[PDB]
């Protein structure tokens, strides 16, 4: 019985947080009222890690919905499976955050916080023995950016000896609602740096990208872009739902993933991904995974090299044939892995497929390319940092401008840092 | 008779034991629920099979056996298997969270505060011993409980059980089954902390089990059923002169006396044949000569090395069928003129050989078929220490970037200690080159 | 593709070989500390072969043998041949050695000494290891050692006509994975182009035929042939034309049945065939030849350096031999069966 | 080959073959090194602490 406290905050978490519960209930049997109807004993044995067990044997996700405004949350108890979330744990304020990550730190979410400590309590308190924590949110916004990180400090603060890990969403030009995206997604990511333990980076642009270039779809919608982060969300998560060897909880994927503490940021992959009946072999699971194009995070792999990576098949297949392809892979490009990290690749293998496919594939790696990512954002802020532009919304709510200063060096010793390993031999 | 104590730590420990016990009960006649027709002593006796059996006056025969996972899942499997009944609560012990693969956390977090009850659960087992021998310990080296918890228990074991002997049955790190990238850290870890504690150590490494049981089984992919059942013959084979009748190896004592003249020079390699598939329905009986041949292809050894370009300090064969001492001899006389077999020139060129007639027992509906002979020989090589060549590279390649050492400093434990290891390691790769190299 | 790893930079035989693998398309070369490799270019010293054969789903080849030193070197030929039965005390084609330290043959090598001394026979000797003396007084032999070898010089070496010089054969032999023992079909004669003076032996340019020593210390250097070497087309003519012979007949013979003998008698110490790695070397053979034409064995090298006229062929059968044999892609040797 | 000690009973029997003859911390100090290890990490805990505090 190791339980994880699932916690969404802002438009963007609630609404990926949604999609998640959605498709991990489908593949547990639940419905949308709570009510197990599966026909595997595998849906039910790690059941207990996401959720709670009521009366009339019922099945609560351990969820916590948050947000500054009611909007988005509104749409989830109204969504499909809206009724299974416990009531209770709806948290959520009428002001907004505006897209501010200073009201979501500072202001507007200092005085929200606590009552969503006091649910986080009540659901840990119940845990025979809680593993850690999983937050879904967008860097870019206000209350997921900003709130959601002064949540991880707190909940640091009152859990210290608990995995932090969260699935992050990093803002892009290309699916833009504000430009003071980078400047949010700037202070997020040194909290990000400090206080989580694994952050799986998914990057507006790749899935954007996806959509449109792999998928086909000419206007992509958020709905697209979130049906991606589901199944990737999903797989990541195989490992700790279902009966296995390998990073069977949150401590020991840090273990295998995070060589050294502050570079704990992932860039989940998917396969397949289809414009759909055709059954898809084991190579071409294994090419397709490690393929730039199902990467989560618009970084290329081939740019730097990998420290650490985690591959997860799911469905009935040949465990002989995963491991020879697996093999081939890091055989025939050696070069792309640290050498000073032996056998840095794990494989697992679910018998469990998702909904409408026979077998796929979910890639976790560890590479310091991810730096470009950082990159990216660090060029954006400092663009309009450099004439002080639009500061005014956020020394506005009591920030100053050295606070700034301070999230832009730190982000560019984290792209140094990778740098460092990059060439390291 | 003289009582002897097994002890299962972690996942790899507890689930080989598992496999151990259920093999014994099938040597002995003895039966799930722990009834023994056979035994016409009811309640009591000191014969043989008493070292590992103890008995109730309802004539159960309860192994003399703890097992200790920082989870409760794998050990729960126990709980409720087939050889449930054989074993009480008190025996089992599992914490909430186990120690993430970390060796720090195992040892120091979580060891401190689980110490002192394992203790105490062994010391229950030693109260109902006239004269306990000592304990055998099965572990991992690259789990967090195997390693971390074990080298403590082994700590404490030396200070509650000084005159006692410790044996250790434990797995070498493969990466084609391995659950962890710094099993190499915890590896050395363990032994640097274990090495003046243990008595005598059979590794075993998964690579080698790995391949016998793709190559002579006929298995894929094989799983830790299929790893554990071989690898419970080979302890099986290893303990039968405790559990048996015989004259050889019938005390803790005299495999340190018969294997390990050097005490830090404690590893002895396993070498055992034949390995036949269940699959088929004949299979050529093998010989005297041709098993006692086998035993000197790498291929058949629990650790893949070369002992040609090594020396060798000791040998026993351990024969179990059909076989008599004329047959033995006469198949040395041919190996020793084909064979590069090379001893220290301060030991004899000889083999201690053990024979019990009984033939070996497989588990039903497993997949090693039944022969009507087998072996098992011990020998103490130079060689092995390629293995602790191949470990402390793979621990020098991470270590000299720091990778991952933060998680140990996390749980309390100095980062000198990792260094104090590895030059641990480094004395015992040359003690080895000494020995068996000119 | 297949992978590959280059550990001895100074390694002329090998920088061919890596050449032409890459050369193929379908080889590709990894740094020398990637352990996911096909083949290994190993290091002459402390080879580390304790970590091959430790990779899920590579097959390793290595190009060195383990534990083939004991041929390929002076004093380990000599205790080789001396107590391993299947060459025996008795063996023929070996000059008389024995090893002296500065366990030891200081009292035994005196023992025979004194015999040919007082028989009048020739009581020349040679004192060497892995720097030469040759001395007919014992006492000078064992105050220059003050680990060596001394063997009786052979003092009737067959001499190249013109020029009444001395010379040594050099033989390259290719053992593969399979134990398969593949003698190059071309040799090189290694010819002094001083003559031969058995009066005085501490003028060494015409008792050593080392292509060093005489492109040094020789004022003949390349005269009769380039670069004092003689291949085995000119080297049989003159046989024939001289001798009234073949080079296969007089020579060729006892040089293969010596290899054989060499190699069988180790082959059960450092086969692979059933071993998790595997092995293949090239080794160089020296033979000396003595007016009865016949053949005695010098020493065995483990690292040899090929012939310039030969690089191309010999490289291209090891690939063809060692390497695609057991890496395919998508003859030049003499097999030696035994 | 001499073989000695040879023993013989109902269920097997066993023997010697000769081809050529030859040619601890206390529970103090284990309680203070865990201890110690505890200790640190409390001061590691204080320190984060401390800093979240900030
Ligand atoms: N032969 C064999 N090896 C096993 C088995 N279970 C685990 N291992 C090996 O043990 C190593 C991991 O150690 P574990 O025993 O699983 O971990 P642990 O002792 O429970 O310690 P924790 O980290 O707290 O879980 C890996 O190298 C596995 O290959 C088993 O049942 N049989
Ligand atoms: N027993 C002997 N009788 C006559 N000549 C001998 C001899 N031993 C050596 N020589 C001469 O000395 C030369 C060099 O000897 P040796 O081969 O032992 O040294 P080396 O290892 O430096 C050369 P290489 O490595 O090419 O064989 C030989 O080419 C040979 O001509
Ligand atoms: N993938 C995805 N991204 C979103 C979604 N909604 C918003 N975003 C992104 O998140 C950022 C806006 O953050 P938002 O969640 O709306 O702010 P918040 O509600 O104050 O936390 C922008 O970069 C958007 O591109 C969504 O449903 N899916
Ligand atoms: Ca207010
Ligand atoms: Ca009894
Ligand atoms: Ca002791
Ligand atoms: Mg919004
Ligand atoms: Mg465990
Ligand atoms: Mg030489």
């Amino acid at each position: 019985m190791r339980e994880i406290v699932h916690i969404q905050a802002g438009q963007c978490g609630n609404q990926i947080g949604a999609k998640f519960w959605e498709v991990i209930s489908d593949e547990h049997g639940i419905d949308p009222t709570g009510s197990y109807h599966g026909d595997s004993d595998l849906q039910l044995e790690r059941i207990n890690v996401y959720y709670n067990e009521a009366t009339g044997n019922k099945y609560v996700p351990r969820a916590i919905l948050v947000d500054l405004e009611p909007g988005t949350m509104d749409s989830v108890r109204s969504g499909p499976f809206g009724q299974i979330f416990r009531p209770d744990n709806f948290v959520f304020g009428q002001s907004g955050a505006g897209n501010n990550w200073a009201k979501g730190h500072y202001t507007e979410g200092a005085e929200l916080v606590d009552s969503v400590l006091d649910v986080v309590r009540k659901e840990s308190e119940s845990c025979d023995c809680l593993q850690g924590f999983q937050l879904t949110h967008s860097l870019g916004g206000g209350t997921g950016s900003g709130m959601g990180t002064l949540l991880i400090s707190k909940i640091r603060e009152e859990y210290p000896d608990r995995i932090m890990n969260t699935f992050s969403v990093m803002p892009s030009p290309k699916v833009s609602d504000t430009v003071v995206e980078p400047y949010n997604a700037t202070l997020s990511v040194h909290q990000l740096v400090e206080n989580t333990d694994e952050t799986y980076c998914i990057d507006n642009e790749a899935l954007y990208d996806i959509c449109f270039r792999t998928l086909k779809l000419t206007t992509p919608t958020y709905g697209d872009l979130n049906h991606l982060v589901s199944a990737t969300m999903s797989g990541v998560t195989t490992c700790l739902r279902f009966p296995g060897q390998l990073n069977a909880d949150l401590r020991k994927l840090a273990v295998n993933m995070v060589p050294f503490p502050r570079l704990h940021f992932f860039m989940p992959g998917f396969a397949p991904l289809t414009s759909q009946y055709r059954a898809l072999t084991v190579p071409e699971l294994t090419q397709q995974m490690f393929d730039s194009k199902n990467m989560m995070a618009a970084c290329d792999p081939r740019h730097g090299r990998y420290l650490t990576v985690a591959a997860i098949f799911r469905g009935r297949m040949s465990m002989k044939e995963v491991d020879e392809q697996m093999l081939n892979v890091q055989n025939k490009n050696s070069s792309y892995f640290v050498e000073w990290i032996p056998n840095n690749v794990k494989t697992a293998v679910c018998d469990i497929p998702p909904r409408g496919l026979k077998m796929s594939a979910t890639f976790i790696g560890n590479s310091t390319a991810i730096q470009e990512l950082f990159k990216r954002i660090s060029e954006q802020f400092t663009a309009m940092f450099r004439r002080k532009a639009f500061l005014h919304w956020y020394t506005g709510e009591g920030m100053d401008e050295m606070e700034f200063t301070e999230a832009e060096s730190n982000m560019n010793d984290l792209v140094s840092e990778y740098q460092q390993y990059q060439d390291a031999t | 008779m003289r009582e002897c104590i097994s002890i299962h730590v972690g996942q790899a420990g507890v689930q080989i034991g598992n496999a151990c016990w259920e093999l014994y009960c099938l040597e002995h006649g003895i039966q799930p629920d722990g009834q023994m027709p056979s035994d016409k002593t009811i309640g009591g006796g000191d014969d043989s099979f008493n070292t590992f059996f103890s008995e109730t006056g309802a004539g159960k025969h309860v192994p003399r056996a703890v097992f200790v996972d920082l989870e409760p899942t794998v050990i729960d499997e126990v709980r409720t298997g087939t050889y449930r009944q054989l074993f009480h609560p008190e025996q089992l012990i599992t914490g909430k969270e186990d120690a993430a693969n970390n060796y720090a956390r195992g040892h120091y977090t979580i060891g401190k505060e689980i110490i002192d009850l394992v203790l105490d659960r062994i010391r229950k087992l030693a109260d109902q011993c006239t004269g306990l021998q000592g304990f055998l310990v099965f572990h991992s080296f690259g789990g967090g409980t195997g390693s971390g918890f074990t080298s403590l228990l082994m700590e404490r074991l030396s200070v509650d059980y000084g005159k006692k002997s410790k044996l250790e049955f434990s797995i070498y790190p493969a990466p084609q089954v391995s659950t962890a990238v710094v099993e190499p850290y915890n590896s050395i870890l363990t032994t640097h902390t274990t090495l003046e504690h243990s008595d005598c150590a059979f590794m075993v490494d998964n690579e080698a089990i790995y391949d016998i049981c793709r190559r002579n089984l006929d298995i894929e992919r094989p799983t830790y059923t299929n790893l554990n059942r071989l690898i419970s013959q080979i302890v099986s084979s290893i303990t039968a002169s405790l559990r048996f009748d015989g004259a050889l190896n019938v005390d803790l004592t005299e495999f340190q006396t018969n294997l390990v003249p050097y005490p830090r020079i404690h590893f002895p390699l396993a070498t055992y044949a034949p390995v036949i598939s269940a699959e088929k329905a004949y299979h050529e009986q093998l010989s005297v000569a041709e098993i006692t041949n086998a035993c000197f292809e790498p291929a058949n050894q629990m650790v893949k090395c070369d002992p040609r370009h090594g020396k060798y300090m000791a040998c026993c064969l351990l024969y179990r069928g059909d076989v008599v001492p004329k047959d033995v001899n006469a198949a040395i006389a041919t190996i020793k003129t084909k064979r590069s077999i090379q001893f220290v020139d301060w030991c004899p060129t000889g083999f201690k050989v053990g024979i019990n007639y009984q033939p070996p027992t497989v588990v039903p509906g497993g997949d090693l078929a039944k022969v009507q002979r087998a072996v098992c020989m011990l020998s103490n090589t130079t060689a092995i220490a390629e293995a602790w060549a191949r470990l402390d590279h793979k621990f020098d390649l991470m270590y000299a970037k720091r990778a991952f050492v933060h998680w140990y400093v996390g749980e309390g434990m100095e980062e000198g200690e990792f260094s104090e290891a590895r030059e641990d390691m480094a004395a015992l790769e040359k003690d080895y080159e000494e020995v068996g190299v000119d | 593709m297949y992978t590959f790893v280059v550990r001895d930079e100074n390694s002329s035989v090998y920088a061919e070989v890596s050449r032409l693998l890459l050369a193929t398309g379908q080889w590709k070369r990894l740094r020398k500390d990637n352990p996911r490799f096909n083949l290994m270019l190993g290091e002459r010293n402390r080879l580390p072969f304790g970590r091959l054969g430790h990779e899920p789903g590579l097959v390793q080849l290595v190009n060195y043998y383990r534990g083939a030193d004991k041929l390929c070197r002076k004093a380990s030929l000599v205790k080789l041949i001396k107590t391993s039965p299947e060459l025996s005390e008795s063996c023929t084609w070996f000059p008389e050695s024995y090893v002296i330290y500065p366990t030891d043959e200081r009292e035994v090598f005196l023992a025979a000494y004194n015999r040919r001394r007082e028989g009048r026979e020739g009581n020349v000797w040679i004192a060497k290891s892995s720097g030469i003396l040759i001395s007919s007084e014992a006492s000078e032999l064992l105050d220059f050692i003050d680990v060596h070898v001394i063997q009786k010089y052979l003092e009737k070496p067959l001499l190249l006509e013109p020029g009444h010089r001395k010379f040594d054969i050099r033989s390259w032999v290719l053992v593969d994975h399979l134990y398969n023992i593949y003698l190059y079909r071309e040799g090189v004669l290694r010819t002094s182009s001083e003559p031969y003076n058995s009066a005085n032996f501490q003028d060494k340019t015409c008792h050593l035929t080392n292509h060093c020593i005489q492109k040094e210390y020789s004022k003949n250097y390349g005269r009769y042939e380039e670069g004092n070497e003689m291949f085995f087309e000119e080297f049989n003519q003159y046989l024939m034309d001289a001798l009234n012979t073949t080079l296969e007949n007089s020579i060729l013979l006892q040089i293969k049945h010596i290899i054989r003998s060499c190699l069988m008698c180790i082959e059960p110490a450092i086969s692979t065939k059933h071993l998790h790695y595997q092995s293949f070397q090239l080794f160089g053979f020296d033979f000396m030849v003595d007016e009865e034409l016949k053949v005695w064995l010098i020493e065995v090298n483990g690292a040899p350096a090929c012939a310039q006229k030969l690089y191309a062929e010999l490289c291209q059968g090891i690939v063809d031999v060692a390497i695609s044999s057991v890496f395919p892609l998508a003859s030049i040797f003499i097999k030696l069966h035994h | 080959m001499e073989v000695i000690e040879l023993n013989k009973c109902t269920s097997g029997q066993s023997f010697e073959v000769i081809l050529k003859p030859p040619s601890d911390p206390s529970l103090e100090e284990i309680q203070k090194k865990l201890e110690a290890a505890e200790e640190r990490r409390k001061y590691q805990e204080a320190e984060l602490l401390k800093h979240l505090a900030e």
